[PDB]
């Protein structure tokens, strides 16, 4: 009755973390003092941050 | 110290600091072409005085021309105070020619309505101290007056105009020069006896190039953006009493439009755009016994007390369809000057613009009024209902309604700032469309 | 200004030096070895009572950027050949001690800023890679020369040994690695060995043997990228190493100095197959 | 002779200057534009308008990208002239942005006066105080209607418009929390104006209509905007009369790279005042004459630009325990930061300490991110406030260290930090990249 | 209806605005930066601080480089409410920046006024007084902390720092020079005041810190910076009492590239007075009363708009004996070779000529190359001084070719250029590229 | 040097390594016995090396 696909309840961008999970980045990334390697690493940087998705599928009958 | 700020450096980081691309502590300078600017007078062809009409052709003394300043001396015939703009209220209309087509037309009034809007900060103090005498000066004071001129040309060099370019053409600028100047040689309209005949002289900075690039400009086609001015005046329908007129205007402008702008003026006291009233500086002698509302105290002419100001709404319509819902007055005395140029506007003056930066020369936005059929501006007026002469009425009313002493405000001037192009090419120019 | 895009090339090969400066007077000699080193540009020749050429230096040279596969273009090389009397090359260190030379230097370009082909090579005659020249001969005969470059990060295409042998080298015999034989094949007369070609050595009655000990490979993580080298000996010998044809993959180079290893020896074949019996 | 004899005095000394020259200054080409026209409408507000109400505003889908949003306000003031002090943005006291569900920012009153008294400037603000205030000597009984401009990140350039048209799924919405009181209008400081007018409110929201081809380009492509955010908590602080020089340590609670930190110390029952009142022109009631009081301001002159009638004597920013910088007295952050980063006046009372080169800008000049500290302290020095308000022989005669005994009253701290956030806009969705 | 219907409304016309656009400026992509911070340290003064005395401070080596340099001073008033015109810089009476023992600029006392009155402007300006004057009729005994910040080529633009982290082997330092008298503080006119306390001078520098990659590359590279320089020679005028009309001819002595010649003429005894006083309010101490005198300014009033007070009546320059520009009347170079160059507002008494398009900015837009001309020269043609200072009957109605008696007192003639120069970086040694 | 005020030292490199630092003060008491408490620590009020 209302088209609404996404719920708004700061869900899909929002990334809600603790500064902490800046280990787990070093983790991935090895090396520890990154207060100048995210500066020679943007695109990996950047690719870290972004999304992954799951889809609803229904089907509907034609009339 | 600040050691400490680079270490607190985080994820938030990578949109800021990742990858560099500027810094700001290295900054290159771009070369440019070896060029000197130089002073110098035009001839004025013609009798300069009260109520002629005189023409200049560009000498071609340079590879470009670029900012042109007409300078004027007054006797002013009162004491400080009976003077209001009096320099550029004198240059009444100035015609721009290239080639033979007439290309763009200033007025006085554009001239105070432009100050009114587009000019702001010390730069608008200054341009009233080249226009007027500010300083309290007294009756028979001389003074050298200095009015620049606002065409496409004259602000920017990017659109100085290449004489070098346009050799087989003709440059010229026709001043009409005002009958009736306020504290100079009338006051309101009562003659001042023994009032002095301006002088005028006319001065313009050239621009010279060294060899490479004049050569480009002799021998290019060239394409200017060029900006244009049209105006026609008409009435307004300002009401007396227990009405607010209705009034629309079918407007004649055309070519891609920047923005329109409009005031509401008494046709005998040049940049007067509200009513006359009984409050400090809104009137010859206010707040005293010898107060009177028929005539201003004509250096405060300008002022901001849009409750002085005639329009309650205004809405532009086009081909039958509004264009956007009906603002009061205020709006465009108030709020489309800060949006889009982020300076004052008296009240009187008003403003909307299609624009989003009108006060810059690259487009940010227009309507193209070449393809609207019916471009009507629709007014609302106040209620003339407000005895101008008790300051407790004229200072404690609603919004609705003005002073009594508004009906004066018989002239209508709507301007329209639009784009065309200015093509350039073996020697002689012109537009690539005029309508 | 790369982050993460360069492969795993390890220069397992490196070079040093325990020796002491010396001017511009050199001579090496060790068990009736000789090798004629002047100053005019460091390799001459070498040999016991013979010469394998009387003009050509062995230079290096490597070709930062390759344009389309062409030759003599962007090759800067150890030696101004070209003039073959002016030494016009910045040499920063010249040690020695008996038997064993060592030398560092600035390349230059051997087309200096001209354009002798299509386009300006660079705007200097002298370029920014420095190469190395290390020789140790050994009791045996048998002498190693090492040869180091050092790439600004970037893929290119080197050459680790210029060398002209002299007529007398018709008779080329090569073991296969797979330890097939000791083939004497010379019919195509335009000899590309790949790896497939263990050890060369030519013949006529007394041998130049030529044995690679080492040379570098992405082999840490076995990336998917380009790391051939090959032998060339057409009428002229060139060992040279490829890493990209103008672009390679989008992948770049860390730009670590690499270096290689690569074993010299003489006598008849009768040495020759006792000292490369080891396989 | 003239240009000519200027053109040919060329040298060696010009290489630098127009040797192998780049550009031209007299030909400038102009970038064409993807075409687009701009609408200001009406939107509806939900709830009831008034003193101490609280309503919100649902931007409907009109076009295509949001950019300013301007609030009208219709008051009728109670006082006669100077009895008022931006009363149009005093009732405007939070103003908070949402969009899909998330909160972006929120602006009090008190920092839409701080902006305006630091980063709006010369004839700008002017305007300013014309559209939020009586200034042309308004008697009781006289009706404005007044504008209030919006200052979020998308609200003064287009560079950050908010594209509706790539929000699909998620409303976008502001809620306006009304004052319950407005100076001079219904309220005289403490004391209420019998018969005073609720206020009448309109929002009025700028669109912009782009042309078909990029607008698909809006509808179906991700979007990041790199815009900003307003951080704040207030807090409380404290200066005595006599004998002691006060001090206190502020905690501080902001996270992300902030353009700078600004605060003000305020008597919360006179909005806009942040500085000591004293019987000396402009500085309280009735200044000059013998009903002059200084418990009450002359309103419409609230702001001043006397730093002796201000609060803070000294001011340093800890991060961690480390000294940011070596302590500066107060008017360092009143008039030498804004004077190096802004170019305009701040009024007495406001302070600025920027990590920006040029923090009135949008282009990022410089941030301090407070993600990795875990204390941030600003470190405050108080004047003493020993001189009697009545007597301008001590209020206008005396030593740096202090000033007058209303100073006491500014008891209200409000530290702003601006920062910096990244909205992401995909497949209809909108949000902030990092939330904190 | 709405914008949607302009829109459409294309055609032909349109092409040239909108047809195959380049941009769309409704998503803004701004740069990213290079990671560095701002910090203020306190400089240690060698030398005795005081009236008449000269100090040196060198620039402790904390930062990387270097950008704005703020003079501290603490003064105490001597007199009442407008007695001071801008003291704190007529404190600071010169200063010169040293790079390893070669001097690069020269700044005095009433440039910085004439810089103040000529380049900056609007809300700036009235800020930088209040950094350096009082402002709020405050009375006799009264302390405030003043700021003078400098204008060398590095100090307000960031893109010219002073690279300290590249001049490993050169010091870098400026010489004060305070002046022995200060109009309201240590003398009143010509007198010295009793009891006046000596002022408190602290010169702080503002530093920056980069981050690991630019650090390296700003150590490690020479640099090739353009720079701005501040030519003087001082002089004496001709002002003529009756009858004569008084003509100048002062050959120039400057070198280089340069952006404008500037000048005006001075009152030794009244710093910052650059026109007549006459007895008109606001103009000298008692003016309007008949306590009115004409021979004392009312100092915090010094500066004026009116030209009326002017003593230049016409003036030009001429190069190798040919005039550089057309004859103009003196009011053309204080009001309209400013508006048409710096966009401000200029006081009487300050006049400009400028060279280039963009005097006010850094990008270089024309110049002067004088060390190509053979002789340049400065002609001034003075007003006849017949004016009875004391009658405003003659003072506000009078011809333009005359000025007041009064005028004779504008004895010191300072003609100013501002040049052009680079400053070479080299293996941690500098020094600038072109001698004169 | 005075009451109040911040000065400095560079120490001159006139040999190879740095051990103590010894402050010399002299001042003159206005006081009586018992008057003073470590006067000439208190005068140093700080110092950052």
């Amino acid at each position: 009755f209302r088209d609404t696909a996404s719920i708004g309840f700061s869900d899909t961008h929002q990334d809600e973390k603790t500064l902490r999970f800046l280990k787990k980045q070093i983790s991935q990334f090895i090396k520890h003092l990154k207060e100048y390697y995210p500066n020679n690493e943007l695109t990996k940087k950047l690719v870290m941050k972004y999304s992954d998705v799951q889809l609803l599928p229904y089907t509907k009958g034609a009339t | 110290g600040g050691l400490s700020q680079l270490v607190a450096y985080g994820a938030q980081d990578v949109y800021l600091t990742g990858n560099p691309q500027i810094t700001f502590f290295k900054t290159v300078y771009r070369r440019y072409t070896n060029f000197a600017i130089e002073s110098i007078q035009q001839t004025i062809n013609g009798s300069v005085g009260f109520g002629n009409k005189v023409s200049t052709q560009i000498s071609r003394n340079g590879d470009l021309i670029t900012d042109i300043v007409v300078e004027f001396v007054l006797t002013k015939g009162g004491n400080g105070g009976t003077t209001y703009y009096p320099a550029e209220e004198l240059l009444q209309d100035v015609e721009l020619e290239i080639g033979g087509q007439r290309i763009d037309k200033h007025y006085n009034d554009w001239f105070r309505t432009y100050d009114a809007l587009f000019r702001m900060n010390d730069d608008r103090y200054n341009y009233r101290r080249m226009t007027d005498w500010v300083n309290n000066e007294l009756v028979g004071a001389q003074k050298r007056f200095y009015v620049p001129l606002i065409f496409f040309f004259n602000q920017t060099p990017g659109l100085a105009l290449p004489l070098i370019a346009l050799q087989y053409h003709e440059v010229k600028l026709y001043f009409t020069l005002a009958s009736q100047v306020q504290g100079v040689n009338y006051n309101g309209s009562s003659a001042i006896a023994g009032a002095a005949q301006p002088t005028m002289s006319v001065w313009v900075d050239y621009i010279f190039l060294d060899t490479q690039e004049r050569t480009r400009f002799a021998q290019l086609p060239h394409e200017y953006l060029i900006e244009q001015l049209q105006f026609t005046g008409s009435e307004t329908a300002t009401p007396s009493a227990t009405t607010q007129a209705s009034q629309n205007i079918r407007l004649n402008f055309n070519h891609p439009t920047k923005y329109l702008a409009w005031n509401f003026n008494n046709p005998t006291n040049y940049g007067q755009y509200t009513a006359l009233a009984n409050i400090p500086g809104a009137c010859s002698g206010a707040g005293t016994a010898a107060a009177t509302v028929t005539t201003p105290d004509y250096g405060n002419t300008g002022t901001y007390n849009e409750q002085l100001a005639v329009l309650d709404s205004a809405k532009i319509q086009l081909n039958g369809q509004d264009r956007f819902a009906t603002r009061k007055g205020s709006y465009f005395n108030k709020v489309q000057p800060y949006q889009s140029i982020g300076g004052v506007t008296p009240a009187g003056v008003y403003l909307y613009s299609f624009a989003l930066k009108p006060a810059g020369r690259q487009p940010s936005g227009t309507c193209n009024f070449s393809r609207i059929d019916n471009a009507t501006l629709s007014l609302t007026y106040k209620t003339c209902s407000i005895d101008a002469t008790s300051p407790a009425a004229v200072l404690g009313n609603t919004e609705t309604v003005t002073a009594n002493t508004a009906t004066l405000l018989t002239a209508l001037n709507i301007y329209a700032k639009n784009y065309n192009v200015l093509r350039i090419m073996s020697g002689m120019g012109g537009l690539a469309y005029a309508n | 200004t790369f982050s993460l895009n360069v492969p795993v090339n390890n220069s397992i090969a490196t070079i040093d030096f325990a020796e002491h400066v010396n001017g511009a007077v050199f001579k090496i000699e060790y068990n009736r070895v000789n090798f004629i080193a002047p100053s005019l540009y460091p390799i001459s020749g070498l040999g016991t009572a013979v010469v394998f050429d009387l003009q050509k230096g062995e230079k290096a040279s490597q070709r930062k950027i390759t344009e389309f596969g062409n030759k003599d273009i962007r090759i800067a090389d150890e030696i101004s050949d070209i003039a073959a009397d002016d030494h016009s090359v910045l040499i920063t260190t010249k040690l020695m001690s008996e038997s064993t030379p060592g030398e560092l230097s600035r390349d230059v370009v051997l087309n200096g800023e001209i354009a002798t082909g299509r386009i300006n090579m660079n705007t200097g005659f002298v370029s920014d890679i420095i190469h190395t020249k290390k020789i140790s001969i050994i009791d045996d005969g048998i002498v190693d020369y090492y040869v180091k470059i050092n790439v600004p990060a970037k893929y290119s295409h080197g050459i680790v040994e210029v060398v002209s042998g002299t007529f007398l080298n018709d008779i080329m015999i090569h073991l296969v690695r797979n330890k097939n034989k000791w083939a004497l094949m010379d019919s195509k007369m335009y000899i590309v060995n790949n790896t497939n070609g263990f050890v060369i050595a030519k013949n006529p009655d007394t041998a130049m043997g030529v044995s690679l000990l080492e040379w570098p490979r992405g082999a840490v993580v076995f990336p998917p990228y380009y790391n051939f080298k090959k032998f060339k000996n057409v009428n002229k010998w060139s060992i040279s190493q490829q890493i990209a044809s103008c672009v390679n993959t989008s992948v770049k180079i860390p730009g670590g100095e690499y270096s290689w290893k690569i074993r010299l020896f003489f006598g008849p074949i009768w040495q020759v197959q006792e000292s490369i019996n080891s396989v």
